[PDB]
C-alpha cells in the first residue's frame, strides 16, 4: 500500500512539473507575439 | 557704350541672382518635405 502511495505521488508530482511547462510556455508565446510585433514595425520603419 | 556696358553688367548680376534665388528657394522646400518624413521615421522608432 505504501507502494501504491508513492507510485501515484509520484503521478502528481509531475502533472504539477506539466502545468509549469505548459504556463511557461504559454508566457514564451505571449513574448514572442510582441517580438513579432516589435519586429513587424521595425520593418514598416525600413520600408518607409 | 560705356553706360551700355555699364548696363550690362548689372543685368547680368541681377540675372545670376534670379536664378540663384529659385535654386536656393526650392533647395528649401524639398528640405522642408524631407525633415516631415523623417519625423515619421521617429514615428516609428517609438512604435518599436
Amino acid at each position: 500500500r505504501a507502494n501504491i502511495n508513492d507510485i501515484k505521488a509520484n503521478y502528481d508530482r509531475r502533472e504539477q512539473e506539466w502545468t509549469l511547462q505548459k504556463n511557461q510556455a504559454d508566457k514564451d508565446a505571449e513574448q514572442l507575439a510582441h517580438q513579432y510585433t516589435s519586429v513587424q514595425e521595425q520593418l514598416n520603419m525600413a520600408q518607409k | 557704350v560705356s553706360s551700355v556696358i555699364q548696363f550690362g553688367n548689372s543685368l547680368q548680376s541681377v540675372l545670376e541672382r534670379q536664378d540663384n534665388e529659385a535654386m536656393t528657394l526650392l533647395f528649401q522646400q524639398q528640405q522642408q518635405k524631407v525633415l516631415q518624413h523623417t519625423k515619421d521615421i521617429q514615428n516609428n522608432n517609438i512604435q518599436v
